[PDB]
């Protein structure tokens, strides 16, 4: 049994045509303190998968470790390594949701809410969830913590059902994600302005993009509200 | 539940939707969850259904009392004041969460009011379990210096993302158009977008399937 | 300090009188005429509006009031208390009715209601009774039209017409040949008219004469639409100009 | 503080300089983790030349706020312009008499001709503290000194602590009047 | 100790047309214990009728309350209660309750005699009406009669195709109930006439 | 839940009810609240009916060992007593168990063993165990003689059953019957109890009280 | 206060209450009579907390006696039952609630019938046949649905009442030490001795 | 303090019929208020002709399932390649719910197929182990809302015959394919009316000799 | 499990030990034997926790059978005591500690006298011209000290023990359906069959 104490928060997520789209902010919360600015919350398995990690920090910067001990050891005695038997999404998720569920029925979890985002050899687009519970599921839009109430409604607008991932292109993802995350820093308090994307597409490949910072904001309107209510001043 | 408010050029407009809950059950597929105070200050409710018609009754009841008193159209900030000095006398025990929006020969008005009797102000607002989804669609989609129409689409369009998005938000979408110099119009179930499919069979019983012991005419004349 | 009349100021006089509402009545009789006229699609209130001094503004004043959007009252007698029985009226229309039943309540019972708070003014301890006669014109669903006089003793009659005040006596003269049981809503406001001119002495137009009806529901001056089943109030004050329309044609 | 209620954070101040005293906040409102409004207005009128900063409970200090403004809208009425001690006595009587039931942290500040600019503080426990500044200070700061003292310090509040937020508003008492000013992330935030 | 079920039992109310029904079951008990098996939760006043769930001294209080009130209204008004006015009567004397209140689920059933519209209601313990045009449920197999409403319910049912409908509508319902059954009645009411039928069901 | 279990002169006979509730929701009334150990030894599902069936059916599988191992039927008392030391090394951990463990052998006769979850092991001649046994306690030890035909004996079971499912909420759907002999248990049928008690009603005269 | 009993023949009540007073480890006494007349056809017993049960049938005893002279008329046993109802209905919202459970057997004068009401103390009334407060009932109902029939004669149901008593003294934990029985009848109330 | 369980809502519903059997299940994926997924199979082909649900706390009945199929593989292995009779497989499932009855698997578990006679068999179970086998049963948020409807329709139960008095029952009869498919998917278009848990989508996996087909329809979404 | 009484007198030990089982509101026995003959002449009554007390009982029975058997001598009723005690003080720190209360009544054949061993769950031990476990002690100990000589018969006894009954009957809340009385003396082990 634990409780957590360094936190990340939202990290929401996309399919569209060609492949998937993930991002998550850069901090690190205590409580309520925004301590650490430079957290990194995605991080990419080889060139085709990116997993996205919410939750306690530490726990975090363990699931780190075994994702890259699972690649070192994958190239054991593998001259395929880097080709057919090289590790798949569907690989690593199966791995942490076996980890995840193990823990928790030891009573003692990884306190994350994680996001594995990737292609499949086959060129599929690969989605899915898992969290402390052990809990999975897969979707055209996925999200953790807030963006599970902010993000979602919103990615969803684009990607309402499986027949409208063809529809979407990857402008149109990056647009609907970047556009999300403008929204949980207006409304999440333990939220930061500075963020990383990332997208993995069949044909291009894995793209990351850091040091992304929330702009374009509404804020002028702000001056013309006085007051509580009667207050004219 | 889920309601908005949207100020736009003109006026202002709030909307609901129309799902009642008790507990993870649907007890009302069609409920009004927008209240009028006065004939141009109408009120959208979410929390405690009882609470948020009982309070809106009562102010209302006291300032159509008040407005003949005076020989005046009530004022929205005499509604907010009465309201929320009636919420924070009860701390957070009669659990109304309001958006209370008007017009007046002030301008137009929009306010939220929380059950412990704190207000807002805002040109865009959202409340209920549904009011994340919603917010979310505002802050994408609001801009200054909005038109009726466009306004009426925002405030639906935030009022969808809670019924889609939010378990206990559902059905239709209500409306209320409060404009200057003009009659407020009430627009109930100006969205349907939740009808009911077709049944594949008719439940209609063969008659004397129900098994009687006894019949009896009673007597409801004097 | 405190009110130490906690006794009747109204009491039985050896003969059987109670003084305080015969003098009451007494007051009435000198205030201003006033009076009432029920059609079949409708009832009319009418009254002088006697100023007091040609630099006040007699629109401010107003002698007819509003009580439900389905009722309306004017009065004879003294003006202050009329006020505070509006006042008064109101409020009991919301506390003792809307505030249960979710809807404004019949004719009949506001007038009980009102004469019940002017029956105490004649029996509580150190009080004098209301200096005023009302007559309150209503509409509700199923008592129709009606029209109701009310005394400082809290006794209420209905009427088909009637008049009180100054020149009552003649003016229930006047409505007693005029009157009949197929009078619609236009023909009362001109018999009305007629039988406010005979007790009226100086100026008599729109800008002196102060008349309201209850008649069919009004949208217009509903204030919202959306809810077909709220329609609109039933109590209409006539304008100036709409009344002066009609002194034309006299 | 009661569960699930609003709450207005901590960051708030009031700093008196030359020419009178200049109140500063953030603008974010709370419920949990979610921001519930991110342009608020902390700083209220409760007089002409005496206004406030609210802190902990919005329900709790806008109700205060609210019967405060009433007093000195009274006390006017009969015995004239009242002194910003006097409206900080009358904050301080309902926020100590009902100190069981109030989560409220007020500011005082106000501008009178003759005592110039000043502050008074007013925390939980309902006591009351005249003070040169609340929340490297000099007396008789300008009033663009006093700005950039209240900017750059809000500023820090708010990049360490998610309970602040959005934009710092700020208002100015002196002997021309009242004046408003407000200041956006971008601005503040690079500083 | 959840006084909503003590006792147990149940209500429903459907809409025909130019007709409403409104059914009960017949059981009292004490947890476990049957006590009663002639417990009636329908009362009328005047041509208005008005079901009573939940705490079965709640039930016989408010039957007892809304007969003093209606008895007076009559009185004073010369008329008998309308099912409209009747709902916000119930609705206000609920909430003059509200921090306090009788552990009921009420629903009234009628038709308009002026305007001969079929009208039904329900309300929480503190007085949120419900209106609706279809049906209306209440008690401790609320679930169940939700889910038996929902699918047999069709619109404009004539008297005696309604009276199959709510009476199958209760009794799969109370059989999944433990708490409810032990008999069943239903009221079928027409503009000016109104027949009361008991219905044979299983007694465990 | 209902099941009572009674020695008379012609064995033994099982009667119980057919209902399972999730507090007021009945979520069965098809139930198999006898649990048919094997063709001789029958046991009664009460308390935990995971923990009755799984342990019962455990059972079985050492009674089948024990006449494997001996080349002779296993004991009644041999019989419960494997089951009743098995659960009370689980004591504390949460079973939940109140059961009947029935049998007619030679050097026996018709024998009866209430078990139970806290350890308890009692030989007797009437047992009833459920919500809704004090119901049928009052039916049978009103009627219960040991002269018992088994034709009146099969009817004192269900009768005895048929009351409780009348009293008691969490009782009820229908009733099975059983009638164990030194051959082994002869199974007597599933009564549904909506229509049994109009019968019953009819042709008795009882229940005076419920219309019909 | 433990076992309270009640049934219902046809032309007479017949009321069965527990003797045994017990506290702690103690049974203090073994002939105590849980019952008194409110009227001269109608008698009341009582079971439930300790004080409460007393205290709560003299108070109803004395105001049904002041009715009783106020008129010169007796109170039917319906009239009398609602009247008790109400007050255990008002006292349930108390400050401190009347923790006491009653039955009320009375004969009807004008109608000529014996009449059974069950009250237990939230104001729960209900008019039956036979009837029992608190565990009393999980023993004898059955027995009571069984050989119970509506045109029994007053011997008929002491005998049905003593099947009961038996069941209870075998099945019941508790040592309650029998009971006192009581008839209510056109005649009025009346005592059987040896039970 | 932890907890290891959640509820993830949905509904399942197991039908029998004479030569073939159904299990059908929402797509919905719940938590709290929030939709997780609107498609989230939870009905699976384990292989035999056997097919399988756990409904409740996903986590336990995605493990359950997974154990089950892992079952199923090694019968063939250890057994000549032996078919796992349907009375079989629920007793094996029997085994691995009661092998954690001190730490149990939060779900209501269902299973469907043929028998040995080659007949419809639905196997239910609690989360512990006791399993029954029925003609009918619902399982999850929403079985409340079904099963009484089921009751009536499939089972007949409350419906006499016309005219009898009462006295003589409506005859049960095996129902066909196509009459059970418009009472599944009846019994899930009410739920999802009066369920808030309920909705999105409905798959339904039919059982026959020739194999395991699948069937998709669309629930609202609100 | 509640009533468990011992007498010992000149030339015997009389243990007496309640008939009824009870489980929450039913007496499901009214013939339970409550004692275990754990040697020729020693026997011992128990009291406690349901399940455990059998257990408890029946595993002590087979240790001290499998002595006499190992030995071909029988144990001496001290000897017994103790080895009990020692089961009872090893069990009170375990995991689950056995709630079981016992009375050792038996014949020492070398001394040529009777002994009561008062054995509690915690292993107090300690012998006693008379004793009881529970609650039974707080009704019949004055009864005892008043009335009990250590020169009595066993038939002197026996009717010390029917006051003690008697007094129980009377005053405790509880039915416990009567005792099963058995004697200890130089003959062994007998049960009177009438009491
Ligand atoms: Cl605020
Ligand atoms: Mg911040
Ligand atoms: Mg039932
Ligand atoms: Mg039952
Ligand atoms: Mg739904």
């Amino acid at each position: 049994t634990q409780q957590p104490i360094v936190t990340g928060t939202s990290v929401i997520s996309m399919k569209y045509d060609n492949g998937v789209i993930i991002a998550a902010d850069n901090l690190g919360s205590y409580g309520s303190l925004l301590r650490f600015n430079g957290v990194e919350r995605l991080i990419p398995v080889g060139d085709n998968t990116v997993v996205g990690i919410s939750g306690d920090i530490s726990d975090m910067q363990h699931i780190e470790r075994l994702l890259k001990d699972l690649v070192t050891e994958n190239a054991y005695d593998n001259p395929l390594a880097d080709a057919e038997e090289a590790l798949e999404p569907s690989y690593i998720f199966e791995y942490l949701a076996t980890v995840m569920y193990q823990r928790r029925s030891k009573m003692n979890p990884l306190w994350n809410a994680i996001i594995v985002a990737g292609v499949q050899s086959n060129g599929d687009q690969f989605l899915r969830y898992v969290n402390l519970l052990g809990v999975t599921y897969s979707s055209p839009t996925l999200a953790t913590g807030f963006g599970a109430h902010m993000a979602n409604p919103l990615l969803r607008k684009v990607v309402d059902r499986e027949s409208d991932i063809p529809k979407t292109t990857v402008q149109v993802a990056e647009e609907a994600i970047v556009n999300a995350m403008r929204v949980l820093y207006y409304r999440d308090a333990r939220s930061s302005r500075n963020f990383s994307l990332a997208i993995i597409d069949k044909n291009t490949g894995l793209t990351f993009k850091k040091n992304l910072q929330v702009e374009n904001m509404k804020w002028d309107f702000a001056k013309d509200i006085k007051g509580y209510g009667t207050q004219k001043i | 539940t889920t309601i908005v408010g949207v100020k736009f050029n003109n006026g202002v407009v709030i909307a609901a939707d129309t799902r009642s809950t008790q507990g993870p059950i649907v007890a009302d597929k069609n409920c009004a969850k927008l209240h009028r105070i006065s004939p141009k200050i109408w009120c959208a409710g979410a929390g405690t259904a009882a609470d948020t018609e009982a309070v809106t009754q009562l102010i209302g009841s006291n300032i159509e009392l008040h407005s003949l008193y005076t020989s005046r159209e009530p004022r929205v900030v005499s509604a907010l004041q009465m309201l929320k000095q009636h919420l924070f006398k009860y701390q957070g025990h009669i659990g109304a969460y309001l958006i209370v929006a008007g017009v007046d020969p002030t301008g137009s008005h929009l306010f939220s009011i929380h059950a412990h009797g704190s207000t807002d102000v805002g040109y865009y607002l959202s409340l209920g379990s549904g009011s994340l989804a919603a917010m979310a669609v505002l802050e994408s989609h609001w801009k200054q210096d909005l038109t009726k129409e466009e306004a009426i689409k925002l405030a639906s369009d935030a009022i969808q993302a809670g019924i889609w998005n939010d378990l206990g938000s559902g059905s239709n979408v209500d409306v209320c158009v409060m404009e200057i110099g003009k009659d407020a119009e009430y627009l109930r179930n100006y969205l349907t977008p939740n009808v009911r499919e077709e049944k594949q069979k008719s439940y209609k019983f063969p008659r004397g399937t129900t098994a009687v012991l006894k019949e009896s005419i009673v007597n409801i004349c004097d | 300090m405190t009110d130490r009349y906690s006794f009747s100021l109204t009491t039985f006089s050896p003969s059987g009188k109670l003084g305080q509402i015969d003098y009451a009545l007494t007051a009435v009789k000198q205030g201003v005429t006033s009076l009432g006229i029920k059609a079949t699609n409708g009832v009319v209130i009418a009254t002088e509006k006697k100023s007091s001094s040609p630099l006040a503004m007699s629109e401010t004043l107003s002698k007819v009031s509003l009580l439900t959007p389905d009722i309306g009252a004017v009065y004879s007698g003294m003006g202050p208390d009329y006020r505070v029985l509006v006042d008064k009226s109101r409020k009991v229309a919301h506390t003792s009715y809307k505030r249960i039943y979710g809807e404004y309540p019949p004719t009949k019972l506001l007038v009980s209601e009102v004469a019940k708070i002017m029956q105490e003014a004649t029996q509580s301890g150190g009080v004098r009774p209301f200096g005023v006669s009302l007559l309150i014109a209503g509409h509700d669903e199923f008592n129709g039209f009606s029209l109701y006089q009310v005394d400082p003793s809290g006794s209420y009659f209905p009427w088909k017409a009637t008049a009180i005040g100054k020149g009552s006596v003649a003016a229930k003269t006047f409505l007693e040949k005029r009157w009949n049981d197929e009078l619609e809503l236009e023909d009362a406001i001109h018999i009305a008219l007629l039988t406010l001119k005979e007790s009226v002495e100086g100026e008599f137009n729109g800008d002196t004469i102060e008349l309201a009806i209850i008649g069919d529901e009004n949208p217009d001056l509903l204030g919202y639409t959306g809810i077909p089943t709220d329609k609109g109030p039933r109590f209409r004050k006539l304008t100036s100009q709409e009344i002066n329309d009609r002194l034309e044609a006299l | 503080l009661k569960k699930g209620e609003v709450s207005l954070g901590t960051s708030i101040m009031a700093v008196t300089f030359k020419d009178g005293v200049i109140l500063g906040a953030d603008s974010r409102t709370t419920t949990g983790a979610y921001i519930a409004n991110r342009v608020t207005d902390k700083l209220t009128r409760v007089h002409d030349k005496i206004w406030c900063c609210r802190s902990g409970s919005a329900a709790d200090t806008q109700a205060i706020a609210d019967i405060v403004q009433y007093h000195l809208e009274l006390y006017t009425s009969q015995y004239g312009t009242p002194s910003t001690e006097t409206a900080a006595s009358v904050f301080k009587e309902l926020c100590y008499e009902n100190k069981d039931n109030l989560t409220a942290g007020i500011i005082v500040a106000g501008y009178d001709d003759k005592n110039k600019g000043e502050v008074y503080t007013i925390p939980l426990g309902g006591s009351v503290h005249k003070l040169p500044y609340a929340i490297n200070f000099r007396e008789n700061m300008s009033k663009e000194e006093t700005v950039d003292f209240i900017k750059h310090s809000l500023s820090q509040a708010i990049k360490w602590d998610g309970s602040s937020g959005g934009v710092i508003r700020m208002v100015v008492l002196t002997a021309a009047g009242v004046e408003r000013l407000i200041f956006y992330p971008d601005e503040y935030e690079q500083l | 100790s959840d006084p909503s079920s003590i006792n147990g039992g149940i209500v429903v109310a459907m809409t025909g047309k130019d007709c409403v029904a409104i059914a009960c079951d017949l059981r009292l008990g004490s947890q476990s214990l049957g006590v009663s098996n002639k417990f009636e939760k329908i009362f009328h006043y005047g041509h208005v009728f008005l079901g009573i769930t939940g705490l079965a001294t709640d039930v016989t209080t408010l039957n007892e309350m809304f007969r003093y009130k209606t008895n007076l209204y009559k009185l004073k008004e010369e008329r008998a209660i309308e099912p409209e006015t009747f709902t916000q009567l119930v609705s206000s004397s609920l909430y003059e309750r509200r921090f306090g209140p009788y552990f009921v689920g009420p629903v009234v059933a009628g038709i308009n005699s002026k305007s001969g519209k079929p009208f039904i209601a329900g309300f929480d313990l503190i007085g949120c009406i419900d209106e609706a045009k279809d049906f209306i449920v209440s008690g401790t197999a609320s679930d169940q009669l939700f889910g038996m409403c929902e699918s047999l319910y069709e619109p404009n049912l004539e008297p005696e195709d309604l009276f199959e409908t709510i009476s199958q509508a209760l009794l799969n319902a109370a059989d999944r109930d433990a708490l409810s059954g032990w008999g069943a009645v239903v009221y079928i009411i027409k503009k000016d006439e109104v027949v009361k039928r008991y219905l044979k069901m299983r007694q465990d | 839940t209902t099941t009572l279990a009674f020695r008379f002169q012609g064995g033994i006979i099982v009667a119980v009810d057919s209902r399972a509730t999730a507090g007021n929701w009945v979520a069965s009334q098809t139930v198999k609240k006898v649990i048919e150990i094997n063709p001789f030894l029958l046991g009664t599902m009460a308390g935990g009916a995971a923990d009755c069936q799984f342990w019962e059916t455990w059972l079985g599988s050492q009674c089948r060992l024990h006449e494997l191992r001996e080349k002779e039927r296993i004991s009644v008392a041999a019989a419960s007593k494997i089951l009743s030391n098995l659960v009370y090394q689980y004591k504390g951990a949460g079973l939940s168990m109140g059961t009947m463990i029935c049998g007619y052998t030679r050097k026996e006769g018709p024998t009866i063993y209430y078990v139970d979850s806290d350890g308890t092991r009692l030989k007797g001649d009437i047992f009833c165990v459920g919500s809704g046994q004090t119901f049928a306690y009052g039916v049978l030890d009103s009627n219960y003689k040991w002269d018992l035909s088994v034709e009146d004996a099969l009817y004192l079971g269900k009768r005895s059953i048929l009351a409780a499912a009348h009293r008691d909420a969490y009782s009820g759907g229908s009733v099975n019957l059983y009638h164990v002999t030194e051959d082994g248990w002869i199974y007597h049928g599933n009564h549904d109890v909506g229509e049994l008690f109009w019968k019953v009603k009819e042709e008795e005269g009882s229940f005076n009280n419920v219309i019909g | 206060m433990d076992i309270i009993l009640g049934i219902r023949v046809q032309d007479s009540v017949i009321l069965a209450s527990s003797k045994a007073v017990t506290r702690g480890i103690s049974v203090l006494k073994d002939s105590d009579d849980k019952t008194r007349q409110l009227s001269p056809h109608t008698l009341m017993s009582f079971a439930g907390e300790a004080g409460d049960t007393v205290q709560f049938a003299e108070y109803i005893q004395a105001n049904i006696q002041l009715y009783s002279i106020r008129e010169d008329y007796e109170l039917s046993p319906q009239a009398v039952s609602s009247f008790v109802r109400q007050e255990l209905a008002k006292s349930i919202r108390s400050r401190r609630p009347y923790q006491v459970n009653v039955l009320i057997g009375g004969y009807d004068k004008k109608k000529n019938k014996p009449e059974l009401y069950q009250i237990d103390y939230l104001g729960t009334k209900v008019e039956l046949p036979y009837g029992a407060h608190g565990y009393s009932g999980f023993y004898t109902f059955s027995l009571l649905d069984h050989h119970y029939r509506p045109d029994m004669t007053t011997e008929e149901g002491l005998d049905l009442l003593k099947l009961c008593v038996q069941e209870l003294e075998k099945r019941m934990p508790m040592d309650f030490k029998g009971v006192i029985v009581k008839i209510v009848d056109k005649d009025g109330i009346r005592q059987v001795d040896d039970f | 303090q932890f907890n290891p369980y959640g509820d993830n809502g949905g509904t399942i519903l197991g039908i029998a019929g004479e030569d073939f059997a159904v299990l059908a299940g929402d797509t919905r994926n719940i938590t709290d208020y929030s939709i997780n997924s609107r498609y989230e199979p939870k009905v699976f082909d384990c292989g035999d002709n056997i097919v399988m649900s756990a409904n409740g706390f996903a986590a336990d009945g995605d493990a359950l399932v997974k154990r089950f199929k892992n079952s199923v593989k090694w019968y063939h292995f250890d057994h000549n390649d032996k078919k796992l009779s349907i009375n079989s497989a629920a007793r094996n499932i029997q085994h691995l719910l009661y092998g954690k009855r001190f730490f149990p698997y939060y779900v209501h578990t269902i299973i469907a197929g043929l028998d040995e006679d080659g007949k419809g068999a639905v196997y239910s179970f609690d989360p512990v182990g006791s399993y029954e086998r029925e003609q009918c049963r619902a399982g999850g948020a929403a079985a409340s809302l079904i099963m009484p409807f089921l009751d009536n329709q499939v089972n007949f139960k409350n419906q006499y015959e016309p005219g009898t008095n009462g006295k003589v029952k409506k005859p049960l009869k095996y129902l066909s394919v196509e009459e059970v498919i418009k009472l599944v998917r009846d019994s899930f278009t009410s739920a999802t009316e009066r369920h808030i848990q309920v909705g999105d989508g409905l798959e339904i996996l039919i059982v026959t000799k020739d194999g395991v087909r699948k069937e998709f329809y669309e629930l609202k979404r609100d």
